[PDB]
Order: structure tokens, then sequence, then C-alpha cells
RNA sequence: ACGGAAGGGCACCACCAGGAGUGGAGCCUGCGGCUUAAUUUGACUCAACACGGGGAAACUCACCAGGUCCAGACACAAUAAGGAUUGACAGAUUGAGAGCUCUUUCUUGAUUUUGUGGGUGGUGGUGCAUGGCCGUUCUUAGUUGGUGGAGUGAUUUGUCUGCUUAAUUGCGAUAACGAACGAGACCUUAACCUACUAAAUAGUGGUGCUAGCAUUUGCUGGUUAUCCACUUCUUAGAGGGACUAUCGGUUUCAAGCCGAUGGAAGUUUGAGGCAAUAACAGGUCUGUGAUGCCCUUAGACGUUCUGGGCCGCACGCGCGCUACACUGACGGAGCCAGCGAGUCUAACCUUGGCCGAGAGGUCUUGGUAAUCUUGUGAAACUCCGUCGUGCUGGGGAUAGAGCAUUGUAAUUAUUGCUCUUCAACGAGGAAUUCCUAGUAAGCGCAAGUCAUCAGCUUGCGUUGAUUACGUCCCUGCCCUUUGUACACACC
């Protein structure tokens, strides 16, 4: 939860665009895959999000799947203040 | 053009039948080719401990992976190659195309 | 780019990865098995199970985000992975389905 | 926890919490007039008008180049 | 912070580890699977390795 | 269960017969003892001790002497943007920009510094929760219903009188008949598929060009498209085999054991894998992110860094290596292996030259891999010389100087090499180890950890003397008899 504003905005927009985060379990690497932020920062932010109850996590051999839920997507929508039918995360 | 269609599978019967249908289709199309050459099947051996810790007699196991490689030398245009690949299809058979 | 010797083992590892992820994340929904089919610029993966509609979910959001899962995991081309669901025939003939049913019964709490 | 006698002096040194002193940023004192701007920042293009060139004891510090700044007069 | 990993972790068993338990002993680099021996024993049937002899 | 109690049935993890180191010496390994900050661990009758693939630079060990970091979350009150960490030059520490830490400042600036029943993590601990996997059971040896019969019954027969067989596999079977599992059964590396396709990774007969011998059939080699029914050296497939064919000897002339004009052998065709209803409080809450339970969450048992540590020596124990010298040290020379191994944010495998007695790289018509290592030129043989009935020339182990490498680091020699110095060892006393095939072993290669090399482990190459059919004395197991006063059932 002690994320920088830029890092948290990047995580929020990546969740809005793709929907799911993949984080190889390597803390303090400071070079995350496809996002410049810290791997440990991403992991801790998503773990606190799960504690809040808005997103689920899977391990699958030290791999950290982060899969969004309805409550998580609605909270993200209210935080980003996006109009309806702008860019849903369940496109075909 | 001297194309080479190469199968890199593990299923022995599947490799045999896909090679058979490829060669029979070539024969019925009456086009020159080379016979299906089989590279010697390679065995990947893993010698690992039966038990996690160091209890009991020293017992090991040899896991084996048999992989079959084969290739047929053909000469066909792209559309004919695509139709050949589409016909007589079977999941798992790994095909690849090279040009010499 | 890879010799076939390492490539076959890599493909086996990828298949094991997909099977283990699906069985770990889909134990509650009654997962049974996975099969694959490779074709040019497309990879189809089919989940053999019982509750096809339930694993589909609402508007298929489950399968859409599962495809995105496999995509961002295995770093393939965007949109070249597609998954479908099929109802297994002879459902009770697989030990995995029987084990999942007994897990469900234990969760219910009968003797 | 048997071979730990803590013979070393008790040296707990939890970091200070930035004790709040009086008002800072003393530019100048002008009554009913414009207070002139001071602290001409570094001419280096790296600085983005965010480094305060405070000269306490004949030294300059820049927060942009965290590793390359060594100047003398 | 760059002071957490000053000691190199580019090579050695610190990096040559499995992807299941992140252990650095009993590892196999043959065929580039980089898996622990017992986890390999568990998952070899689905991976493709079979017991014959 | 227990027998020094009836017995039998077996095992070259035991022998009559005989080979090969261990027990006598020198060394890496693993265990117990001691010191130390630490040499922390688990494992102890075959079922501990080159075991955790655990040869220990640092990484991976948990053990230490030190300074840093939280991932501290239900919900707020207290200084609450005159405001609080992580990233900071400075008198002092420091491989450093670990302002961690004082009169003084900062890249950003609500991302809250504090407290509770929740509890995210852990090489802290229990096989007194155990999964799950292995070993031992039990290695070619044992169990279970259905219908009958005995018995009030729990139960018994079925599952053996006589017995061949490296298995209750079987003939014959007294009350049994009929089925099931283990077993038997299921299979290539161990060929000859000469029915048929199979390597610019093949052949000879001649095919274009070539060096040497008589212009006395041609010869070995070459660049690869410069050839003409093909598979004789290596892979397959609906389908091949040897079923102990066929005969002679022994069995109310019933299983089987043996000798012989032929195929790869006629001991079951070679070795192994998968694998007995049940058990061990056998190993793993201590290389596994299976996890309730007593342990932490402001100097944390998590993590990160430097230097130590499984790398220390009066000591004992087994695996493994080198020897006890015309066989071997040898040296200058001939000709040889099959499975496989090897490069994408990585430039890897020592193929021919230069810096160069060799070790790092400078060019890759060699590598997504039978062709570059590599058809694995090593492991054993033949001309020649010393140790020539040795207080040393076998023994480069037993020490110092130098010549060499990925690695932001190798000192208590990471490893190789060039010299100089044989303090041990003359079939080795009691006990024990492994072995009938082309077997132990004479000896080198491939893969694991790898940064470097194994002596460890999983796979081959030249060959072996006199049993393999024969018993308990010790290493034991099993069955049924027999005796109990036993049920976490002799502990």
């Amino acid at each position: 939860m002690l994320m920088p504003k830029e890092d948290r905005n990047k995580i929020h927009q990546y969740l809005f665009q793709e929907g799911v985060v993949v984080a190889k379990k390597d803390f303090n690497q400071a070079k995350h895959e496809e996002i410049d932020t810290k791997n440990l920062y991403v992991i801790k932010a998503l773990q606190s999000l799960t504690s809040k109850g808005y997103v689920k996590t899977q391990f699958s051999w030290q791999y950290y799947y982060y899969t969004l839920t309805e409550e998580g997507v609605e909270y993200l929508r209210e935080y980003l203040n996006l109009p309806e039918h702008i860019v849903p995360g369940t496109y075909i | 053009i001297k194309i080479r269609i190469t199968l890199t599978s593990t299923k022995v019967k599947q490799l045999e039948n896909v090679s058979s249908n490829i060669v029979k289709n070539a024969e019925q199309h009456n086009l020159v080719k080379k016979g299906p050459v089989r590279l010697p099947t390679k065995v990947l051996k893993i010698s690992t401990r039966k038990t996690p810790n160091g209890e009991g007699s020293k017992t090991w196991e040899t896991y084996e992976m048999r992989i079959h490689k084969r290739y047929i030398d053909l000469e066909a245009p792209v559309q004919i190659v695509k139709r050949i690949t589409q016909i007589t299809i079977e999941p798992g058979v790994d095909v690849e195309v090279v040009v010499a | 780019l890879i010799s076939k010797k390492r490539k076959l083992v890599a493909d086996g590892v990828f298949y094991a990865e997909l099977n283990e992820f699906f069985t770990r994340e889909l134990a509650e929904e009654g997962y049974s098995g996975v099969e694959v089919r490779v074709t040019p610029t497309k990879t189809e993966v089919i989940i053999r199970a019982t509750r096809t509609q339930d694993v589909l979910g609402e508007n298929g959001r489950r399968i859409n985000e599962l495809t995105l899962l496999v995509q961002k995991r295995f770093k393939y081309a965007p949109g070249t992975i597609v998954l479908y669901a099929e109802r297994v025939q002879d459902r009770g003939l697989s030990a995995v389905a029987q084990a999942e049913s007994m897990k469900f019964k234990l969760l219910n709490g009968l003797a | 926890r048997k071979k730990k006698v803590y013979t070393t002096p008790k040296k707990i040194k939890h970091k200070h919490k930035k004790v709040k002193l009086a008002v800072l940023s003393y530019y100048k004192v002008d009554a009913e007039g414009k207070v002139t701007k001071l602290r001409r920042e570094c001419s280096n293009p790296t600085c983005g008008a965010g480094v305060f060139l405070a000269n306490h004891k004949d030294r300059l510090y820049c927060g942009k180049c965290h590793s390359v700044y060594k100047v003398n007069a | 912070e760059n002071v957490w990993f000053s000691h190199p972790r580019r090579y050695g068993k610190g990096s040559r580890q499995c992807r299941v338990c992140s252990s650095h002993t009993g590892l196999i680099r043959k065929y580039g699977l980089n898996i622990c021996r017992q986890c390999f024993r568990e998952k070899a049937n689905d991976i493709g390795f079979n017991k014959f002899r």
C-alpha cells in the first residue's frame, strides 16, 4: 500500500487494460516484467489488495497470478472515474 | 524448391501413420519425392533417486523419453503444402517445413 | 532457436504447467482434464469437464481472462491462444472426477 | 538464545522523526513590499527547479545527480 | 535499493534453482528443465518421462 | 510373537570348489570423540557411515561476530500539508551515495509513526497427527471370496497325502469343487528382419579428374550432385522368434531333470521395470510453500552483506583410489568403442593459425545438432633399453619454489603443469565382503552439482580358470506342527 502514485497508477491501468497480473516471485529485483516498477512493490500491493478482498491470487510454482474480481473492478472503476462503456476489461 | 517436411513427434504409431498417409498422398498425386527417412529414435534418460532423503538401500530410477524424428523430401507449391498439412490431421504431431 | 531435444521437454513442461494451474485454480469448479491442439498462428486448448456452463461463467469472462492468463504467462503472441470447454463423456470413469465429487461430499459433511 | 550476552553497549538508534523547528525558508523580510526570490539554482540541465542551493558551509548539493556532483571554486 | 544484492547472484546455485520449491540442491539442468529431482519424480508421467527399466 | 522345541522349503546378500581390494601402508570422502564464536544438522541389527546424488571458494546450512528491511492488515485518537519512514554527500563506521546515528539539509510528498481476539512468513520442534514418496516386509516368496463339508461358536478344509521346479509354478490330491490378486503374465536397448522404403551422415563393379607400380585386369584419398535394379554395418511397420524342435536314459513307464548332423542360445533367451488383503510409531513440521499445534511481526528464529563454518586434531569406524616391480614405472612409434552430450536477452561446445613449451580470447564455408568435439586415436598388444634373486628406478601420496583460468573477491596450496626430497608397503594374524556368467575384476569414456577438476552415483568397450543338479554351523527368511498366563501382541 506504500506504493508511489506513478507505480499504483501503472498497476491500476494495467489491471484495467489486461485484467490479470503475472509476477515471477523475485523480490527486490526492481525490474518487473513489462512494467518498470518493483516486483516486490507489485507483490505487496496486490497482497494488500487481496487482504482488502478485491482480487484473488494463485501460486502455481512460485508465479503469482493476480486475477481481478467484480468488487475489484468496480472499485478500480470508481477510483479511475471512467464512464460506462469506455473500455471494459472483458472484450472479445 | 527441395522442401523438407519434418516430423518431430514421440508417438510411434502416430508418426508411422502420418508418414504413411503423406507418402500415399504423394504417390496418388504422382509427384517426385524422396522416401521418408527416420532419424534414429533418441532416448532421454534421467537417473534419479527413488527416495527423497537418504533412507534405505541406494535405489535409483531411469526415466525414459523416446522421441522420433523423421523427414520427407518433397517439391510442392505453398498451396499444395498447406492442403497436404490440413488433410490427414492429428493433434500432437509436430510438423515443420524447411527449404534447401 | 531451440534444439528439439530441449524443445520437447519445454513443451511437456508447458503442458504440465497448464494442467497444474487449471487443477489448482479450478478444483472448486470440478476440473477434469486438458487437451491441446497446435496449428499455425493459433493454439487451441480444450478443457474436458462436467459443468461446461459453470466453468464458462457469465458471458465467458472466465475463459477470456483465462486466455489472457495463459497469454501473459507463456509470452506468446497476443490473441493467439483460445480455450474451449467440453462435457466429458463417461464422467464417472475418471478417478479425478470421482475424487472431486468425494471432496464435494466431504465439504457437504455426510458420513 | 544462549550464546548471546549482548556485551556491546546498548545502541538502539531508531531514526529521528524530523523534529519540527520554527518557520523556515527565510528569503528576506519586506513589510508591504515584494520579497525577492533567492537560491539561484544550478545551471545544469539535469536540475528541474527543485534543488534548493543552500550554502551552509561552502558546499553545494544536488538531488538529481545522486552520484556525479563534485565542484570547487 | 542496490545494497540488498551487492553480492552477485548472476551464476551459481543461488540462481540455478527449481521453479517449484526454489531449492538449490538435487537440481537437474539436463534438457533445460531445471526441476528438483523429487518434483520431477512426481510430475514426470504428465511431462512425458516414463519408467521402463 | 518364543524356543538351545518336530521338522522341512529356500537364499554365491551362506557353504563344500575357487577367484577379487577391504582387516598391514599413503590419501581425498561420510560418522562418533575433543577445542572453539562456530566446527551445530538428520539418519545406527541386513533397514546409519562416497547417504540426503551432501567433493565444504561466496552463493546452497539451519551454526556463528557484527551493522541494515518489513510484506506490521479489521477501525480510529493523539503532534493531524507551520506534516512521518524507505533512496543521501558530514566531525566518526564502512568494499559504498546502510542522513542507520546531534547544532544545520534533501529526488518526490496523506503513501499514516503508535496500540487489540483475527494473523500473512520460517531449515525453530514432535514421524507421540501423519499424508505423499522410498527402504524393509518380499525378491522370482504369499494371500482372498462363492458354493459344499467339520464345528453351537469364534473358525477350519479349501491353501496338501508323494513331491520335480534359482515361486502353493505345477502332476497327482486324503471333503472338496470352482474363481480372484502376487506370481506367472506385459517389453528395446542383447540379433539375422538378405519380403518392402531407409544418411549431399553409405558401398563396391565400373563411373570425370589424381600421386606412385609394368603404359602386366587396377588400387587408397578428395571437393558433391559426377552415375547405373540395392540395402551387406544403425533406427521402424499391419506381420518375424527358438514353443527346451526331434530322438536316446530316470518317474502305480504322471509333472520334470539330462546328452545329441541347426536357428541368435535350446540351463526359464540376457538384465531390468511395473508389482502380495495387512505391518515398522523405519527417513523427511530439519534440500520440498502438506500443514493445526508451543515460538515472530520496531533491533524477528524471515531476508541482505563481510569474515569464519559440513575445510580444525591426541583419536576409532566402512565405502573408494594407489602399490608390493621384466605383467608394471616406463619412452620414443602402428591400430579401435555403443546408448548419449552439447548456443536466444544466452553468444555455449577447447575444430586450423597470433599473441603462446600448454592452459584466455582475437577469425566460425562446424552445431538447433549421427557429419565441430566424434566414426570418442585413451583401456589392454608388438622391434629396442634400466629396476637385472634391491634399505628402492614400483610408490609425482610424504614439502618448497615457480608457469596458467569464467568469477566486482580463491588466502588454512579453487584445479592443471616444471623441477627438486620415497619418514610407510616382503599373499597382509583372528572375523567378515561380492560373485556362474562370457560375472566379480584387470582400465578409460558419457551425465548429475558445477567456476574448477571426483575417487560418489546411472550407462560400454579385450577376457576369465575347477561347482551351477548339491545343506544349516555361523547372515538369515518362510511354512506348518508344538507351548502361552500376549494383545501400543516379548519393546
